């Protein structure tokens, strides 16, 4: 059973116990493209409501 | 009313059970997938013990033990065997055991030279029965074959004990005091290996292959009461002394052995389970331990008494409903 | 989201509208006069969702109110409280819709309806964050069924992302005024079914038999069947009043309540029409469904029971889910979790604490089926079709509307199946 | 000195902010009003409160948060708090209406209103920053804003602070503590679109704060605020070591190098001991060993699971109090004896240990007792995917009719993403199985 790595400071200490040993982020563009397309598809749906409210 | 579902339909145990509980007017079936239940007779294979006790306000028991299967599986109980400390390999009631993979290949080799040298009975027996270790190899684990079995008479016919043992939630051992015997019909000869009929137990092969089955019980089965009277009048002793003593010891050392990995005594859900122990017994009426089954099947004679008792001392302890015990407290 | 804008149409309309407002302008501590004099605060932290704030510390109810003949406005006005509401917001025509559907939803309703729409946008356009609509009217009449349904889609039209929400009397021969009834309620549901997002089916013959085989009631009139209603919409509307558990509003009811955009009609239930388990027991009971329909004939996809006042939650949560056990084939096992429990603080008056379920069950089926069955029944026969005919409706208009709720009906079939 | 930023989520977010802010300025002797009468460097100073205390000319320290939700009335209860003073205005950002409990609403519609203006509010925290550590982001996993808008957000910020390190404290949905129906949906859906923006994330499952605060506090209806100040503890106790000097998880960097060897594997299990009732008159104060082996009971792990049948990949003890280091191993070795302590075959079956003297500091007058010594166990085991496990069942189930989704498809969302979100929860819950491997 190891002690590794014991740092002392006023406010506490730290330390290692050893016991067994072992055995691309989407770009800004393409972000506001998905936010765009799905403002588009609640236009469009809307825009179906108000044709179908107009008939 | 309390609510259970059934998952496994196969389990004729639980199938009484399940009757039992219905019969009471006190219990309701739900659908299976139903998750508000109070009671899960789950399925054998990959139960979602990860979906228990999440449901406000109920509470749930399960007939399985999560980590049972260490003690229930060939290859598992060996290694549990022979790397726990508190069986550790000073344990003189499990036959000499290996683990295969198609590990101890080179350790069974090495002590097969030890015992060929030596002349004694090298025969062993390889599953998941030869006394040379190429036709072993070239067929899992290999265990060490009890060349000198105790046998019953007449017929000079080879047995073996099955003993029925039930877990509660509070980890409470009990053992049925209603155990069985099932016997292999042709009488054993040591010399033919190829023919298992004499040598195989097993009702399935027996019941089928025993080409003199249920010559001399019912269904090649002996309860307690006949064997402990055979004991007596052959051997001048009791079925309590010179072997249920072992049993309870073995039950009791890998019951113990496991507790603390799959002990649901602060878990968000609990769990009790019927086990299945099956031993076999040396011409100098010394027990050893062959296998732990998890989902065992019980005698047609004793279903009616040991489903009952599960509902008391496994079910009701927990849902209590709106006197000898037919169990033996071991723990 | 915060205000509501209310609407009220038809004589039945009105009259429960009145009611409604008689009932939870007391809860708030609002007076006649629209003074406030209540002793805790919690009836005034979320009281702007409801009314406006005049100068002068008066509250005054954010309702509009609107019929084609002035007599049922007028008793509103002579009413309790009847001087609360906003002058300017009585609108009213003086021809009347005759009990006719075609009247107030395509000749004598659309010359009113612009006048209406006037008063809505006045109201929206003062509020902080508009929720949405709520609408009082019956389907067997002719103004609120007409012309309520006619506002509804030009509201719709005009506030498209709000919310639209109604409380619907459906007519019923124990309680009716004329045979055309089916007709009116059958064509106002067709309108229901696409322009609204909650609706909470307040069925006269249940109101009735709750009034006569629980009430004991000899001749129960309309004031008796709208006291059962009052208390119904006040229990309802408490998680949108009252600082609570849930805390919700309009957006957030039709979100967990509505699992399919055209089932979304609810039935009510309130108790006592005491004890916990009895409190409990009585909800889930038919003989508390406003809306007459057997709960055990169908299944519910989504379930709300609210509590009011002081009550071992504990104990509650407990008959909770007793209740559950013994109703456990009612339920859908594919939405987890289906049955909300509430609870509020304050209790309605007169009453120490109690109940309101609003389920969303299939069982409701029978209530659109019983109101198909009265519609073809004259409708194979072509019987009482001239009053709609001679206002420019056609036969096929009808064969529509009735297809229209046989799928609804088939719809709620679908889902009771799986 | 290296800052970290604080962004706070939505209701739960907002006030589990509160309780933690509250409790960081009892724990570093903060007033109110701001006023810190034991630093005497006025003005600024690069001690290890200052990572998350900003300071002004007049003495006053600023905590480096932002309270971000799509509706005014919960973060106006901040605007006029007991610390109103504590918070310039343009840390508190409101909208007017909510995401209704629908991802949609608060990924894309209400979403792409206010993502401008909470970056540009986060931009100015991050121009005061001489060093900036990177992010610790607070939300609910059911709420439409505590999902829609926090993996927006975390997608943003992944664009405009690619170096940054971002972790999270998540709130797991519990039916037991007020729920919306569709919070299945919600959080498989913000996991899916957060899993690669963050580094490490530590969920809190309610259900286990509610038993807890029923169990070991007598209060037999949990409040948010009892939930709350619960939560707070185990935040601290993470986050101790970046406000006071120490050597073991210095920086947000460490935690994820001492916590996660695998990136998709980032959510370590938390337990937390002891918590003992304020009202319990006559109380025994627990040992060091009793403590720590507390942490292997499932009752205290801010996530009902069982470590016993999985494997750990990192274990951290955080102790407070009085506490020495020869006491922690001999507690160790008693418990690698009598638990089930299973290490996967390719990692060191150790713990790392960091100790701060200062004993928990409790809230005057609040349901938690004042103990002599605390520990919080950071662990990252497999047994933690059984939450993901239930969590994908209850999607499955409602998905199965494509109950709800018509709400979600119309905000502009498709039915695709939905599935698409599920694989990768059951890509996840693959990964899990990989690691931690009649008759
Ligand atoms: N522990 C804790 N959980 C909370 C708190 N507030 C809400 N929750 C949980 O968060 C989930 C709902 O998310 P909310 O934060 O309330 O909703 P939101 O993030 O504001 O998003 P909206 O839908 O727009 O309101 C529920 O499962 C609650 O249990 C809180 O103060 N403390
Ligand atoms: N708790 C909390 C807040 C989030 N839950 C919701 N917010 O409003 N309604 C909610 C909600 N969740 C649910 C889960 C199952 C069944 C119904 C549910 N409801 C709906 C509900 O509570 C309600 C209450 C009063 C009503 N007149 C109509 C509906
Ligand atoms: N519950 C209730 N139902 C009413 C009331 N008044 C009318 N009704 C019902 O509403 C239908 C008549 O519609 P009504 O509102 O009177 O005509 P409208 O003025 O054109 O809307 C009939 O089926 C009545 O049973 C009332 O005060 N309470
Ligand atoms: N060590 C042994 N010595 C002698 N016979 C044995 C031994 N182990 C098992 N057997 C015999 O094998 C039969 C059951 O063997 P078992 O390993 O349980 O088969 P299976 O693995 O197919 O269940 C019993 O009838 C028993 O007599
Ligand atoms: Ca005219
Ligand atoms: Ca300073
Ligand atoms: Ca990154
Ligand atoms: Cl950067
Ligand atoms: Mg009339
Ligand atoms: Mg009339
Ligand atoms: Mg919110």
């Amino acid at each position: 059973m190891e002690v590794i790595e014991l740092n002392k400071c006023t406010s506490g200490q730290s330390f290692e116990v050893i016991l067994k040993p072992p055995s691309r982020d989407p770009s800004l563009e393409e972000i506001q493209k998905k936010l765009e397309a799905a403002e588009e598809r609640r236009k469009y749906q809307e825009a179906e409501l108000l044709k179908h409210l107009a008939e | 009313m309390y609510t259970f579902v059934v998952r496994d339909e196969n389990s004729s145990v639980y199938a009484e059970v399940s009757r039992l509980l219905l019969a009471t007017g006190q219990w309701k079936r739900l659908r299976k997938d139903n998750p508000r239940f109070n009671l899960m007779l789950g399925e054998r294979n990959r139960l979602p013990f990860g979906r228990l006790g999440h449901e406000p306000g109920l509470v749930q028991l399960v007939n399985y033990y999560r980590g049972a299967d260490k003690l229930c599986r060939k290859a598992s109980l060996v290694k549990l065997i022979k790397t726990s400390p508190e069986l550790s390999e000073s344990c003189t009631w499990f036959p000499e055991s290996y683990v295969i993979y198609p590990d101890e290949r080179e350790v069974f080799l090495a002590a097969y030279n030890r015992r060929r040298e030596g002349r004694e009975g090298n025969v062993w027996i390889a599953k998941s029965i030869s006394s040379e270790a190429s036709e072993l190899l070239d067929f899992h684990v290999i265990q060490k074959y009890l060349e000198k079995p105790l046998l019953l008479e007449p017929g000079h016919r080879k047995f073996d004990i099955r003993s029925w043992v039930l877990v509660d939630h509070l980890y409470n051992i009990y053992l049925y005091r209603e155990g069985v015997l099932r016997t292999s019909s042709e009488p054993y000869n040591s010399a033919n290996f190829q023919d298992k009929t004499c040598h195989l137990t097993n009702h399935c092969i027996q019941k089928e292959y025993s080409k003199n089955y249920g010559r001399y019980e019912e269904g090649n089965e002996m309860f307690f009461e006949e064997f402990n009277q055979y004991l007596m009048d052959a051997l001048n002793t009791t079925l309590e002394n010179s072997i249920l003593l072992q049993i309870k010891h073995i039950i009791r050392s890998c019951l113990m052995c496991i507790e603390p990995a799959i002990s649901t005594k602060h878990l968000h859900y609990q769990s009790f389970q019927l086990f299945g122990f099956d031993f076999m017994v040396d011409e100098e009426l010394k027990v050893w331990l062959i296998e732990v089954n998890g989902a065992p099947a019980c005698a047609q004679k004793l279903y009616a008494e040991l489903c009952q008792g599960i509902v008391d001392v496994a079910i009701s302890s927990v849902f209590p409903l709106a006197p000898t015990s037919i169990f033996i407290k071991l723990h | 989201m915060r205000e509501i804008v209310h609407i009220q149409a038809g004589q039945c309309g009105n009259q429960i509208g009145a009611k409604f407002w008689e009932v939870i302008s007391d809860e708030h501590g609002i007076d006649p006069t629209g003074s406030y004099h209540g002793d805790s605060d919690l009836q005034l932290e979320r009281i702007n969702v409801y009314y406006n704030e005049a100068t002068g510390n008066k509250y005054v109810p954010r309702a509009i109110l609107v019929d084609l003949e002035p007599g049922t406005m007028d008793s509103v006005r002579s009413g309790p409280f009847g001087q609360i509401f906003r002058p300017d917001n009585f609108v009213f025509g003086q021809s009347g819709a005759g009990n006719n559907w075609a009247k107030g939803h395509y000749t004598e309703g659309a010359e009113l309806v612009d006048s209406v729409l006037d008063v809505v946008r006045k109201e929206s356009e003062s509020c902080d964050c508009l929720q949405g609509f709520q609408l009082t009217h019956s389907l067997g009449g002719g103004t609120g069924s007409g012309m309520g349904t006619l506002l509804i889609s030009k509201i719709r039209e005009e506030y498209p992302d709000r919310i639209m929400n109604t409380f619907s009397v459906m007519p019923s021969p124990k309680v009716s005024d004329t045979v055309v009834e089916p007709y009116n309620a059958t064509l106002s549901v067709h309108q229901l079914v696409e322009n609204t997002d909650e609706t909470y089916c307040i069925d006269n013959e249940a109101l009735y038999d709750i009034c006569f085989r629980t009430l004991k009631l000899t001749t129960p009139t309309y004031g008796d069947l709208n006291h059962l209603v009052s208390a119904t919409m006040s229990g309802v509307t408490t998680c949108l009043r009252f600082p609570g558990q849930l805390n919700a509003d309009l957006r957030k009811l039709a979100v967990n309540m509505v699992p399919f955009p055209r089932l979304h009609f609810f039935m009510p239930g309130f108790a006592p029409l005491l004890t916990v388990p009895e409190l409990t027991q009585q909800m889930f009971d038919s003989k508390n469904m406003m809306a007459a329909c057997d709960p055990r004939h169908g299944r519910y996809l989504t379930v709300a029971a609210i509590f009011r006042g002081r009550m071992s939650m504990k104990e509650v949560d407990e008959q909770m889910l007793n209740v559950q056990n013994k109703n456990s084939s009612y339920f859908v096992e594919w939405i987890p979790n289906n049955v909300k429990t509430a609870v509020c603080d304050i209790p309605p008056r007169g009453l120490k604490m109690s109940a309101t379920f609003i389920g969303n069950s299939t069982a409701i089926q029978e209530l659109f089926k019983r109101i198909s069955e009265q519609f073809t029944a004259m409708f194979r026969r072509k019987a009482f079709l001239h009053w709609y005919t001679g206002e420019g409706m056609d036969e096929m208009e009808f064969t529509e509307a009735e297809s229209n709720m046989n799928d609804l009906v088939s719809e709620y079939q679908q889902y009771q199946d799986a | 000195m290296r800052e970290c930023i604080s962004i706070h989520v939505g209701q739960a977010g907002v006030q589990i902010g509160n309780a933690c802010w509250e409790l960081y300025c009892l724990e570093h002797g903060i007033q109110p009003d701001g006023q810190m009468p034991s630093d005497k460097t006025i003005g600024g100073g690069d001690d290890s409160f200052n990572t998350f205390f900003s300071e002004t000319g007049a003495g006053k320290h600023v905590p480096r948060a932002v309270f971000v939700d799509l509706e005014p009335t919960v973060i106006d209860e901040v605007r006029t708090g007991t610390y109103r003073q504590l918070f310039h205005p343009e840390q508190l950002i409101t909208g007017k209406e909510d995401a209704a409990n629908n991802y949609a609403r608060g990924h894309y519609t209400i979403g792409k209103e206010i993502i401008d203006l909470v970056l540009d509010r986060i931009r100015k925290l991050a121009d005061q920053c001489t060093g900036l550590q990177g992010f610790l982001v607070f939300h609910s996993f059911g709420g439409g804003t505590g999902s829609g808008f926090t993996s927006l957000l975390m997608e943003r910020l992944s664009v405009d602070y690619g170096k940054k390190s971002k972790l999270e404290f998540s709130i797991y949905p519990a039916p037991q503590v007020s729920t919306a129906v569709v919070e299945p949906y919600n959080s498989i859906l913000t996991t899916h679109t957060t899993l690669e923006h963050s580094d490490c994330a530590f969920m809190v499952d309610n259900e286990a704060i509610y038993d807890i605060c029923r169990r070991n506090l007598d209060i037999e209806r949990p409040t948010y605020t009892n939930l709350n100040r619960l939560i707070s503890q185990i935040v601290s106790s993470i986050t101790a070591s970046l406000r006071f000097d120490g050597a073991l998880n210095v920086d947000l960097t460490e935690f994820q190098t001492n916590l996660v060897p695998y990136p998709r594997i980032h959510f370590p299990l938390a337990t937390y001991a002891p918590v003992i009732s304020a009202e319990k008159a006559y109380h025994e104060q627990l040992s060091v060993a009793e403590i720590t082996n507390a942490c292997f009971e499932p009752a205290n792990q801010m996530v009902k699971c069982d470590p016993r049948h999985g494997k750990y990949m990192a274990c951290c003890l955080l102790y407070r109090g009085d506490v020495v280091p020869k006491d922690v191993n001999a507690a160790i070795a008693t418990i690698k004896t009598k638990r089930s302590i299973q290490f996967v075959d390719w990692c060191p079956t150790g713990f790392k240990v960091g100790i701060n003297y200062q004993p928990p500091t409790v809230v005057p007058g609040g349901d938690l007792a004042k103990v002599q010594r605390a520990v919080c166990m950071l662990s990252n085991t497999t047994a933690i995917a059984e939450a993901w496990a239930r969590l994908d069942h209850k999607f499955d189930l409602m998905y199965a009719k494509r109950a709800f989704v018509h709400w979600y498809v119309g905000e502009g969302m498709e039915e695709g993403e939905f599935s698409e979100a599920r694989e990768d929860m059951a890509a996840l819950e693959k990964d899990y199985e990989e690691v931690g491997v009649e008759e």
